[PDB]
């Protein structure tokens, strides 16, 4: 299972298990027995609009 | 009937019995090593994980 989306630079740490925040309980929430792996880049060049 | 301690068998098999279930029931109270010895005070202080 592959799931994708864009988030601001200083919630890429909420993404994690048992981790609480804003998006990690109202957006998107991971198992605490979660298995697998975590991708983030960044996308100022192309996702930032003037 | 006068004198006592005549007994000191059936007594102290008696005593020895109601001190482990004493010491059994007492050992409940003991943090060994955690933060508390209740287990509602981690549920309600600390989150999950």
């Amino acid at each position: 299972y592959a799931d994708s989306f864009v988030i601001r630079g200083d919630e890429v740490r909420q993404i994690a298990p048992g981790q609480t925040g804003k998006i990690a309980d109202y957006n998107y929430k991971l198992p605490d027995d979660f298995t697998g792996c975590v991708i983030a880049w960044n996308s100022n060049n192309l996702d930032s609009k003037v | 009937s006068s004198t006592a301690s005549a007994l000191g068998k059936l007594q102290d098999v008696v005593n020895q019995n109601a001190q482990a279930l004493n010491t059994l029931v007492k050992q409940l109270s003991s943090n060994f090593g955690a933060i508390s010895s209740v287990l509602n005070d981690i549920l309600s202080r600390l989150d999950p994980p």
